[PDB]
């Protein structure tokens, strides 16, 4: 009669009395959408793998995709040559429609998974290396992966990427930032910044009209997430 | 619903993840180490009240020639918490750091004595509990004034009564410019809380 | 009447001037800044009068700064943003009903 | 070595072997976003009340907001006069940013709550009635609420809306459709269609420059929801 | 006594001789015999919806050429309780009473079939579950449509979807004018109560 303080998700009210609320006579169950699928939570929804990139290699090669790793890097013009650059988590959040499903939240504590499905013919050899380097375009110039030697590139954490032995890799890129719980509104996140390096050049028969392809693909999804503070904004 | 008013006090809370007192230990153990609790502990640390105090040679100088000036500013912790309280008890430790261009044709030394509060120079004697240092061998003067009062506690800037607790007299021989730092002694504490006065910001003084 | 107080974490909307920082009520009006996802409390002016709104500390860092408004202007206003973890906002849901 | 079939949220893979996956050495906990708020599920997120409409009444009144309920309705031109029309659930889904948080789903089994916070001065009397009518703009003309008499309007389900006795109402509008589990992609949902009728005209002193206001507001949120099938589309 | 309002609901009663439920049994046992309780029981009695339906010879006629007309009036009990409710489930039993000036130079017979709802004449087939009578030996056509639906319940006068439950097609050979009566089957029931629409009285139409 005096105490009407009820609680919604994140919302509380303050009335004089309980305002004479009427409702359903009996809450009988109806159409069977509950019996067709269980409800997917928002921590369950940010664990779906997405098709991000589709990298094709031909050897070849006129392009930069088969320049091998330099044994020495003597100057910043002749930096280390790579394939692609994924600037996590700003790539994994925008793709797959995730950012239009974690809107109206503020802080995030994620761990990015990376999987490489690989599919090449038996008549082609080679080897790559999938290194990640946190703050790789924030730290001073000499400390980045793109300026060190071949022994220094491979010494970074990662996994071997041989063709005939590995058709799938599982790498767990950790929560690797100094700030507690990544900001989203006015976001400049870009903490861990991934790379893909070829160690040996891709090898095939030197006669052409043969089409020695590689066709890498990249899957990423989050893990061990905690999504906490509600807001009204978001970056587009 | 009737025409009238009630009070019905509501302490309603926002974010309620964990207990607050538990996270504050975990936050300081990785960011501080030191866990500041009581403001009584900040009256034991010698913060420098002046940077330069050019004392004229051969003059028994009371520190109240500097204390009336430097209790206004609140630069240290004694005069900054002189605004959140009204009474105080306990003696004031003083340290004196020598910054003089010394001269070899003299033997520089430093004395110290007691006067009761707010007396002038000549209206007190000199035989009392003393201390002496020699700044050629010891640049720091390590002096603690006790709490010898008529009253159990003292309000700040009192009436026409004077000489009701004891403080320092500072005697030298040469024109020694120094640094003066202070804090209260082991049993120095304020009391009788009031609300705080204002603060002063930056004074850049733009032309228009 | 009904009065709403809602939290918002993060950057406070401001107006840098030559010598002071004022808040920006052009961005907190509407229908351009809803209050449907924030933590809120809807007090009732019929017989309820007071409320105490405890806001615990949550913003992505172990400690904020104690600069506040000292030297906060058009030039030097980084420390003002990194000192608060946002703002309460008192805006009315329903207009004040008062007889003559 | 042969059996690599792993399962994500709603996603399965098929490789030759487990592709030599490396991960974190030890999964040590980090910044405390989990300790600041518990994770809000998507069934938890569609239970937040939203400020939809803000209806002000002055008596007055030149406008249609205080035409009382007609005792008889003799022709369709002189239909029943109301205040506002909420065509559920197409109003509650678009507002509050919910539809940009239940994208990439297909079927929904909701129950719409309706609450009216009311705040008027003691010197004003009157009474309203908050009726809902399913398929009110789909059925034939004679069966709608807007064509029946005052005894027929009030006979619909609803709640009294007196000023001085009720500062809050709680009405539970059920899942009231024939189709199992509401469609979302290419949606023409509009099943239950709410109304707000004044029974007596609002009464105040006939001398003006007095400002006899009413100031109703409407809160709606879903309940007992089940959100099941994943798709790739959605309506904008 | 204070300025405000309460609710204090009072169910106060007038004449209180005996319990009401006891006298209603004694009143119907001497005046009725039959004790009408549930309106579900009135959807089992065949009330005549038309008095004359002159069907043109050799035409597969859907009953929706009569049902769209005769659900407006509420003459029977199915369309009079079509206003107090919104949904329905269950099949509709139909009986057809022949009122034709029969001719001996023909052999009159009656067929019946199924169409889903609101289809037209030519856009459906004819091999389905059938029934046949011969009005020379049997003037009554005793047909029950089942409930073969996609949905668990059906609202009245739905949207642009069609063919979502089944109804009757009526085929004859000669120009037979009839009487049509109906009610729901054993498991026909409404639901989801609303308030009732208006009624229409006498239309004597006086001149001034």
């Amino acid at each position: 009669s005096e105490n009407s303080v009820e609680t919604q998700e994140i919302t509380t009210f303050h009335d004089v009395e309980t305002p004479n609320r009427i409702d359903t006579p009996m809450a009988q169950d109806t159409s069977s959408a509950r019996n067709m699928d269980d409800t997917h939570s928002i921590i369950q929804f940010l664990q779906r793998p997405v098709l991000i990139d589709n990298i094709e290699i031909i050897a070849g090669t006129t392009a930069d995709a088969n320049k091998p790793l330099s044994r020495y890097v003597l100057d910043q013009q002749n930096s280390q040559k790579y394939v692609r650059s994924w600037t996590l988590p700003s790539t994994v959040l925008r793709a797959g429609g995730k950012a239009q499903k974690l809107a109206n939240f503020k802080y995030l504590r994620c761990d990015v998974q990376v999987k490489l499905v690989l599919n090449a013919n038996p008549f082609v050899a080679g080897r790559m290396y999938l290194a990640y380097s946190p703050y790789d375009d924030k730290v001073d110039t000499a400390r980045s992966v793109l300026q060190t030697s071949r022994a220094g590139v491979t010494g970074y954490p990662g996994v071997e990427l041989d063709f005939q032995l590995d058709n799938s890799v599982e790498m767990t890129i950790p929560y690797a930032s100094f700030q507690e719980a990544y900001d989203l509104v006015t976001g400049t996140e870009d903490f861990v910044q991934l790379y893909l390096f070829p160690i040996t050049p891709v090898l095939g028969p030197k006669s052409e009209s043969e089409s020695s392809k590689v066709d890498i693909s990249v899957y990423m999804w989050l893990s061990n997430i905690s999504l906490v503070i509600p807001t009204y904004r978001i970056n587009p | 619903i009737n025409i009238g008013n009630k009070t019905n006090e509501n302490v309603i809370s926002f974010f309620d993840s964990t207990d607050a007192e538990t996270q504050n230990h975990n936050a300081l153990m990785k960011g501080c180490g030191e866990f500041i609790v009581n403001l009584r502990t900040l009256l034991r640390t010698f913060r420098t009240i002046t940077d330069n105090w050019i004392l004229q040679a051969n003059t028994k100088t009371p520190i109240t020639d500097l204390t009336n000036t430097t209790d206004a500013q609140g630069r240290d912790y004694m005069s900054y918490l002189s605004y959140l309280y009204r009474f105080y008890r306990g003696g004031r430790r003083y340290k004196f750091f020598n910054t003089t261009p010394l001269k070899q044709s003299q033997t520089c030394y430093i004395r110290s004595f007691l006067i009761p509060r707010n007396y002038s120079a000549d209206e007190i004697n000199v035989d009392g509990p003393s201390h002496i240092t020699y700044p050629v061998i010891n640049p720091v003067h390590e002096v603690e004034v006790p709490f010898y009062s008529q009253y159990r506690k003292i309000p700040i800037a009192s009436t026409s009564d004077k000489g009701y607790d004891s403080s320092l007299m500072y005697f030298s021989n040469t024109a020694t410019t120094q640094i003066v730092a202070r804090a209260g002694n082991d049993d120095f504490t304020f009391g009788w809380m009031i609300g705080p006065p204002q603060l002063q910001g930056e004074s850049r003084s733009v032309a228009p | 009447g009904r009065l709403e107080i809602f939290f918002e974490p993060g950057v406070i909307p401001v107006k840098p001037t030559v010598n002071n920082i004022g808040p920006d009520q052009d961005r907190l009006t509407g229908a351009v800044a809803p209050s449907d996802n924030n933590y809120k409390y809807i007090l009732d002016l019929t017989n309820d009068t007071e409320v105490t709104i405890r806001v615990p500390f949550v913003s992505n860092k172990m400690f904020l700064k104690t600069a506040g408004i000292y030297g906060a202007n058009s030039e030097n206003n980084w420390n003002f943003h990194e000192s608060f973890s946002g703002f309460l906002c008192i805006r009315p849901v329903t207009k004040l009903m008062a007889p003559d």
